[PDB]
């Protein structure tokens, strides 16, 4: 339940490979629309090592499946993440995720 | 082991630097002297002229006696309190052969200084205190009855007028049962901790570079002196300039529900030191001499015994 | 819509106002789970971009200041706080070049320079959303915010608002004067204590308050200000004047290590010279008292008394009076407003002459401020019990030690649940093994560590909620006391308190009790008799009733307890008993209490024989019908009491040497344990045979141990005595020569049960009627 | 029975005793010794006779009473009888018994007597003993109004309830237990509340807590606001909907401020949330519930989630009041220390749906 | 009393006691407790090693491993003291102390005796020896 539909398109032949790091401008919502998370509010560029799985499931998966500068919104399904009991505070049981996301650099 | 004690320069810097901290200010800080006690209050006092409303003073003696009358069972060991309990009560230590009129300003000095406080309200924060305790015998009845005294130290009459009618307005039973829950709580000459101090006063230093702090154990035996000769000394100044109403007061709280009847309440004090200094007699009554620490004890009860007789005979001074 | 609507809706305002007291309630007290959840649902730009919307209404702007502390800068601030009453100075040559007054008489700046105090930094982590959850969880942090963006920023909304406040202007930010500055002092007074600010920013600062006076438009002291901003000024200006105190203990940390370097080569070239001189000997050993005969604690107090017979010369004596006439002036003393002392006293005395203040807490904040800068020398004094120095060597464990110590503090104030147990356990289980808790016992105590861990055992006692963390408090406690004597002293203090929760497996606060009296003669001696009396209302209960606990195992039914009651004569065993020698004056007050309530002694002599006490235990031991069915067997407990009854009575009895004198108060006690028990009873128990294990190991938890006979030897051994030979030798082929060749037949588990039993008990016996 | 006791009831609304000569006239001269008299008590209601009895039942043949100092073989008035001074007994005028006991010594008229007969009296207080008879005068009523009640309590319909009778008695007593104003000065405003502190206390000691608590429970159960008061009929129906918020009032009333009643719905906390969304009075119960949980600690720890869960739903269902986020700020913290059972519980429920 | 030991052995111990450290826990086995003294060169037989895991379940914690280092090193130094304590008294170091030269070493040392007590330790005690010297004072 990865789906990205591209929002543009960057250079379409670098690709990020395992044990590197990537560096994601994101930003996400509900299917409501209401918008739980940004970046550039916090003004950093969010960082993370591919396949170490220090993100959820249908992060790293939409991850590797865009070129460098690309930007793409997914849709994570509710079994790929946070599936029975969500996050505590945040993220309500059993709801489907939407982002934002670009590869800024760095494969 | 008093012959294998290392030296100095064999310890480590560190722990030699932490010896002299506990030395150095035991030995120039805390015995340095300094007068600021004057040169506070008089500003307090005198900010009050500028350019009806309370003086700087005027309000703190103020806001202590709002915190004497919310209702708590028990009274909480302030310690800013206490750190202002003891400055109000240096400005009148200070006054507290000889020419006939040089005394005379000698002794009107100490009446100005004594306007500088109960005029501004300070007689009855030192008696909502007293009903504030309800007998707890802590750190702050000690604390408030050393500016009790230097209020009525000489035997001041208008802070007595304003005492009288603030317990014949209020009738305040509860100031009297404190009296009376301190009075009992005054420890005398005993015959068991007495030996207790002497078996522990065989050992002199303690292994392993400690020293036997003798003020820590202190006197075991009636640590409870000063206060309680305090106590009396403020029950003496209390009907000091024959003031006949006291007389009739502190035995008769006639205005009150329920008389406590003080005066008794001396007496029954004394029945107890008593019978305390006459059994230190039959301890000593078989032994020849008498050491160093057999007279530290007897200087002591006998010392709280001219205490109360005086306390005594204020009451019947006046006819 | 749009939020500054709000300021004229005045309804939707103030649910929206009540709603940011329910954040701030929500994530209170260093909640840091939840302190991420919020930081999804008030973000980070906008929360930083309502700091100075300036069309804000009253009551929200001081919301949105007051949620960014809440979340973000409070976890870290209670902690600094915290560490902020005591002072630990290391070595280092940065701390060795620190002065009282600056080289250039002229005082210097409050809170500007290099201080040297250890203290932990904050572990801030930044907050996301997308990582993945595992699983109990260590902790959570306090999420982060980038603090060097924060502070320019903060500077820049208080230097227009000076500014601004001085244009007198009718429409002030927010709605009054009040919510100009009391959202913007309370931020700055919390990244003031933070110590998170540059020193050219705090010079900043300085200006800003009253430029007149701290220079190297108007003071801020000026203006006139409502009653509750003058408040946050108390808050502010009480940081202040502990920089100045802090700098002056780190500045005299700064001339002792200068001291005592320079003083230990004067005295080690002093001894080599009193090691070469032989022109005396009566004096002689008069410089020697202070060399290697006075412990080094008395060598300071010796060495430092020439202040108006002292060993030092007069050039390094001199610079010590130097130095003090350089602190006293550094003081308010002058020893004989350009100073932070002469503004403070200047400007709270006509804070007072402004009008009458009716709010009690900043009539407290002010005079708590102006006692402190009069009786400056006192102030220096009383935080001085809180200054110790350590080894440079050591700062890289003691800081380490210092975050684990942090934990236990944030857990005094919430409310114990089932995972923060976890983290207090994980805490002290790091403590004790952190090897600077035992080198430097002064500073442990110093920072109130023995006080800490006490209240959390009282807030859990108040049936026992957490007993398996009560257990691990009190084994440190337990591990504490031993560490040196005076720690030992200060845990006595709390005896009565202690005494009053005695009501397990495991460890327990009455074996705390325990430990804080051992070893000690000075405690011994100066222990209560009201102390004593509750000890024996509580052994008062156990001879009466059974344990429930134990009739819930199944177990059959015994009226009084052979388990529960032991639980306080090995208490009292060490309250009469020290240094191998009994007391006199608790020994004379315990039995004249403990014959008072006679229920309190084994009702088996209050009565059946005492031998057939013992005889009755051995048959409900080894049938286990009437046994106990698990760890517990009543036959087992049931012996092991009468072995505590019976050691206890012997370790009160009146020693030999008075009673060689005619002490009839002393001969009157021997008379009554003497009274109380017969002789031949414990001959009988002295030589009843054992199951020697051989080939097969007997149990030891349910049969006779040589700790059974071991009690019953030194009663006999010191109340009543061996005079004569026959019975010398009566006993002696019955009791012993059965045991002793059972123990030579083994040359094994109760072998070495009996080897110290018997080298520990009867062959001092022996050799005490050897003649 | 008579009884004795200690300190404890000693100050309370039991041990109030009240002397009433047989003459009628001149009553409050100074009595004086060898004079019959009755006995009655203050709460109750009734006369002493050794067993206290009701007074249609009192007759001058089975109780009257009477002070003699010691049994010798034997307008206004002399002041004949000291107070905390006279030390005298009591026995009965036609039968010479002497009262004595056998905690609860039980009181009983012996003809042996003892040595511990002689016993001193006190005066009560002013303000007491206003606040005395005003518990024989309420009780009187509402236990009539509650069985009045109850005997259509089963029965609907196809005497007469005190219904203006009681409307007037609830309005005095919440003016009575008004707390004092904020804007009277401190060293008053003090003063007045430890006289409040007493009796509230006097109050929900004896009686008058769960005596207010029934007839709450047996009110509630008629929903319908007219239809299920048609069991009464159509006089009564009218003010169904205000005696109902006048008698939370009374409770929230009670409980504002004293530690020592609030621990009083420790055990049927329960029952209070359960009537939140009963349409009626629905800022009355809510009211009681902010009071409670401001006063006493221990009521916030031993709150489940079922609870928490009908205070979102209350706010679901009421609109944005203010209110509700009052309590649940009370719900976290208790004096400076916090539940992180309860911190939880709100958030995991009210935040993340966002709506 | 733990502090009968000095900083530096503590240290010593505690890097030979993390060193043999389980899990970083403060465990150790009870042979490990064996060979992390003979670690320290400390080589006591089985009969040391079990009573004292008895005096105090296999799992050796650090503050039960010290309250045993700390009795090991106790009885060694109590006896070794006082000869080194005599040391001081006699000019040459043997045990020849004349009794001329102690009655001002002995009213000087800090333990405030005044000259009946220390009378009444030489008349119930020409030159004494050592060996009675550590007799009349351990008593």
């Amino acid at each position: 339940g990865v789906e990205i539909e591209t929002i543009s398109p960057g250079d379409g032949r670098t690709f990020p490979k395992k044990g590197q790091t990537c560096v994601v401008h994101y930003t996400g919502m509900l299917q409501n629309g209401k918008k739980f998370d940004s970046s550039r509010d916090r003004n950093k560029p969010f960082k993370f090592r591919i396949g170490k799985q220090e993100v959820i499931k249908g992060f790293e998966e939409g991850a590797a499946q865009m070129s460098l500068g690309q930007r793409a919104k997914l849709t994570c399904t509710p079994d790929v993440a946070y599936g029975a009991t969500g996050h505590p505070g945040v993220i309500p049981p059993n709801a489907t995720l939407i982002f934002d996301v670009e590869l800024l650099n760095l494969e | 082991a008093c012959f294998r004690m290392t030296p100095l320069y064999n310890l480590p810097t560190h722990r030699a630097c932490n010896m002299f901290l506990e030395s150095y200010k035991a030995a120039w800080i805390l015995t340095e002297d300094h007068s600021f006690e004057d040169r506070m209050i008089d500003d307090l006092s005198k900010a009050g002229e500028q350019e009806k409303k309370p003086d700087p003073l005027h309000q703190l003696v103020l806001h202590f006696s709002r915190t004497a009358l919310t209702e708590k069972s028990k009274l909480d060991e302030d310690y800013l309190y206490m750190a202002y309990a003891d400055i109000m009560a240096k400005s009148c230590h200070l006054e507290e052969e000889v020419s006939f009129e040089e005394k005379e300003m000698e002794k009107q000095r100490l009446l100005y200084q004594q306007s500088r406080l109960h005029t501004r309200g300070a007689a009855e924060m030192v008696l909502q205190m007293i009903s504030a305790c309800k007998g707890e015998t802590g750190a702050m009845v000690s604390s408030t009855l050393k500016l009790g005294i230097s209020i009525l130290n000489g035997g001041n009459a208008e802070v007595q007028q304003k005492m009288l009618d603030y317990l014949k307005d209020k009738k305040e039973v509860g100031f009297f049962q404190s009296i009376q829950a301190l009075m009992q709580t005054c420890s005398v000459l005993d015959l068991n901790a007495f030996e207790r101090q002497n078996k522990a006063e065989g050992l002199g230093m303690v292994n392993e570079d400690g020293t036997v702090i003798n003020r820590q154990n202190g006197e075991k035996v009636m640590a409870d002196d000063e206060f309680t000769q305090d106590l009396f000394r403020f029950l003496q100044l209390l009907c000091e300039g024959h003031n006949n109403d006291f007389q009739n007061y502190l035995r008769t709280q006639t205005g009150n529900t329920t008389t406590i009847n003080i005066i008794i309440c001396t007496v029954d004090y004394l029945l107890r030191l008593q019978e305390s200094i006459s059994d230190f007699y039959w301890y000593y009554s078989g032994k020849d001499v008498i050491e160093e620490q057999g007279k530290r004890n007897f200087s002591k009860a006998m010392s709280v015994a001219k205490q109360v007789f005086n306390s005594l005979t204020e009451y019947i001074q006046g006819p | 819509m749009d939020i500054l609507e709000l300021s004229e809706r005045l309804d939707l305002q103030r649910f929206h106002s009540h709603t940011l007291r329910l954040y701030r309630a929500v994530c209170a007290l260093g909640n840091n789970r939840v302190a991420h959840a919020l930081c999804s649902h008030v973000d980070q730009a906008q929360l930083l971009h309502a700091l100075e919307d300036a069309h804000l209404p009253g009551p929200l702007r001081a919301g949105y200041y007051d949620l960014l502390i809440s979340i973000h800068l409070e976890s870290a601030c209670r902690s600094r706080r915290s560490m902020l009453s005591e002072y630990i100075v290391p070595l280092t040559p940065e701390t060795r070049a620190i002065t009282l007054f600056p080289p250039g008489r002229r005082h210097g700046l409050p809170g500007v320079g290099v201080t040297t105090s250890l203290r932990p930094p904050h572990h801030f982590s930044p907050p996301c959303f997308v990582a993945a959850l595992p699983a109990e969880a260590p902790a959570r942090l306090s999420p982060a915010i980038p603090l060097e963006a924060l502070r320019d920023k903060a500077l820049r909304m208080l230097g227009e608002a000076v500014r601004d406040g001085g244009q007198h202007a009718r429409d002030p930010v927010g709605g009054s004067v009040e919510f100009q500055f009391v959202p913007v002092l309370k931020l700055v007074s919390t990244l003031l204590v933070m110590g998170i600010f540059g020193d050219e920013d705090v010079k900043q600062i300085l200006k800003m308050i009253e430029p007149e006076v701290f220079t190297e438009e108007e003071g801020l002291l000026q203006m006139k200000l409502p009653e509750s901003v003058k408040l946050q000024m108390c808050n502010l200006l009480e940081y202040f004047c502990d920089q100045e105190l802090q700098h002056r203990v780190e500045s005299l940390a700064a001339f002792a290590e200068r001291y005592v370097d320079k003083l230990q080569a004067n005295q080690r070239s002093r001894y080599a010279l009193l090691m070469r001189a032989f022109t005396m000997s009566a004096a002689e050993t008069a410089r020697r008292t202070r060399e290697f005969r006075s412990p080094p604690q008395e060598q300071i107090n010796m060495l430092l008394h020439f202040k108006d017979d002292c060993p030092l010369p007069e050039d390094i004596r001199q610079d010590l009076q130097d130095f003090h006439q350089d602190l006293l002036a550094h003081c308010g003393i002058q020893l004989e407003p350009q100073s932070l002392q002469e503004l403070v006293s200047h400007m709270v005395v006509r804070w007072a002459q402004e009008d009458y203040v009716q709010s009690p807490e900043l009539v407290r904040a002010m005079f708590s401020l102006l006692h402190r800068q009069y009786d400056g020398l006192g102030e220096l004094l009383r935080a001085l019990p809180r200054a110790y120095t350590i080894s440079p060597s050591s700062v890289e464990d003691t800081m380490s030690l210092l975050e684990c110590l942090g934990q236990i503090r944030s857990l005094l104030i919430v409310q114990m649940g089932p995972q923060e147990e976890n983290l207090m356990i994980q805490s002290i289980g790091n403590i004790m093994n952190n090897k600077v808790f035992y080198q430097h016992p002064n500073l442990m105590r110093a920072l109130g560590m023995h006080e800490t861990v006490m209240e959390v055992m009282v807030n859990v006692l108040g049936e026992i909620r957490f007993p398996k963390m009560v257990t691990s408090c009190c084994r440190f406690l337990c591990y504490f006391c031993r560490i040196s004597r005076q720690n030992q002293r200060s845990m006595f203090d709390h005896l009565s308190y202690l005494l009053e929760n005695s009501g397990m497996q495991g460890s327990t606060p009455l074996d705390v009790a325990a430990a804080s009296v051992i070893d000690n003669n000075e405690l011994a001696l100066a222990l209560q008799e009201q102390d004593l009396e509750k000890v024996v209302s509580y052994l008062a209960g156990c001879g009466l009733q059974s344990c429930p606990m134990l009739l819930a195992k199944g177990y059959p039914d015994i009226g009084w307890n052979p388990c529960g009651g032991e639980r306080y004569l090995d208490f009292l065993r060490f309250a009469v008993f020290v240094n191998g020698e009994s007391v006199e004056e608790n020994a004379n007050v315990v039995v004249r209490l403990l014959i008072r309530k006679p229920e309190c002694f084994g009702p088996a002599l209050r009565g059946s024989g005492l031998l057939a006490a013992i005889e009755e235990a051995i048959r409900i031991s080894e049938d286990p019908a009437r046994d106990g069915p698990n760890r517990v067997h009543l036959g087992h407990a049931i012996m092991s009491f009468y072995a505590a009854l019976i050691d206890l009575l012997g370790r009160c009895a009146p020693e030999m040497h008075l009673i060689q004198a005619g002490k009839g108060e002393a001969l009157r006690i021997r008379a009554i344990l003497r009274s109380l028990v017969p002789l031949d009873d414990l001959v009988g128990i002295i030589s009843l045979p054992l199951q020697i294990p051989t080939l097969v190991q007997p149990k030891m938890s349910a049969s006779f141990v040589p700790d059974h006979k071991a009690s019953m030897v030194l009663f006999l051994d010191r109340v009543y005595g061996i005079e004569n030979q026959d019975f010398l030798l009566h006993v002696l082929d019955v009791g012993f020569l059965p045991d002793m060749r059972a123990a030579a037949s083994l040359d094994t588990e109760m072998a070495l049960a009996l080897n110290r039993y018997l080298c520990l008990a009867v062959l001092p016996l022996i050799t005490k009627c050897a003649p | 029975l008579v009884y004795y006791e200690g300190g404890a009831v000693c100050t309370h609304a039991r041990s109030l005793w009240r002397l009433e000569p047989l003459r009628i006239s001149w009553s409050g001269s100074h009595l004086r010794w060898g004079q019959p008299l009755r006995i009655r008590h203050v709460t109750t209601g009734r006369y002493l006779a050794l067993v206290v009895v009701d007074a249609c039942k009192a007759h001058t043949k089975a109780t009257s009473f009477c002070f003699r100092v010691s049994k010798e073989k034997l307008g206004m008035g002399p002041p004949e009888i000291k107070y905390g001074e006279s030390l005298c007994f009591v026995q009965h005028v036609a039968s010479g018994l002497w009262l004595t006991y056998a905690l609860k010594k039980k009181a009983i008229l012996h003809q042996e007597g003892h040595m511990d007969d002689a016993l001193f009296l006190t005066r009560c207080q002013q303000e007491e003993s206003q606040a005395a008879r005003m518990i024989h005068s309420t009780a009187g009523l509402y236990n009539q109004f509650i069985k009045g009640l109850d005997s259509f309590s089963g029965k609907p319909r196809g005497p007469a309830l005190p219904i203006e009778a009681v409307i007037l008695s609830l309005q005095d007593l919440i003016g009575y237990f008004e707390p004092p104003s904020e804007e009277l000065q401190h060293e008053e405003k003090q003063s007045k509340l430890r006289s409040l502190r007493n009796r509230q206390s006097l109050f929900q000691e004896e009686g008058m807590l769960s005596l207010v608590l029934n007839c709450i429970d047996r009110l509630n159960v008629y929903t319908t606001a007219a239809h299920f008061a048609e069991y009464a009929g159509e006089e009564a129906a009218e003010s169904w909907k205000e005696i109902v918020n006048l008698l939370y009032e009374l409770l929230a009333s009670l409980i504002r401020g004293n530690r020592a009643n609030c621990a009083l719905f420790s055990t049927n906390l329960d029952w209070v949330v359960s009537k939140l969304d009963r349409l009626e009075a629905s800022s009355g119960i809510l009211e009681v519930l902010y009071c409670v949980l401001i006063e006493s600690p221990e009521v916030l720890n031993i709150i489940q989630e079922n609870h928490i869960k009908s205070i979102i739903s209350l706010l679901d269902k009421h609109g944005r009041n203010h209110k509700v986020l009052d309590v649940l700020c009370s719900l976290c913290v208790c004096n400076g220390v916090a539940v992180r059972s309860n911190q939880d519980l709100i958030t995991e429920n009210l935040l993340p749906g966002r709506e | 009393m733990a502090d009968q030991l000095t900083e530096e052995q503590i240290a010593e111990f505690k890097e030979a006691f993390s060193l043999f450290d389980k899990d970083g826990d403060g465990t150790i086995t009870t042979k490990a407790l064996g060979t992390v003294m003979r670690s320290l060169g400390q080589n006591p037989t089985e009969a040391e090693l079990q009573d004292m895991i008895n005096e105090v379940n296999g799992t050796i914690d650090f503050p039960a491993f010290l309250t045993m280092m700390a009795r090991k090193m106790k009885d060694t130094d109590s006896e070794e003291e006082i000869r080194e304590a005599f040391r001081v008294f006699d000019k040459d170091g043997n045990g020849y102390i004349s009794a001329a030269a102690l009655r001002h070493v002995m009213t000087n040392l800090g333990e405030k005796l005044t000259d009946e007590e220390v009378d009444e330790m030489i008349r119930e005690a020409g030159q004494v020896n050592y060996e009675a010297f550590v007799q009349m004072m351990t008593a």
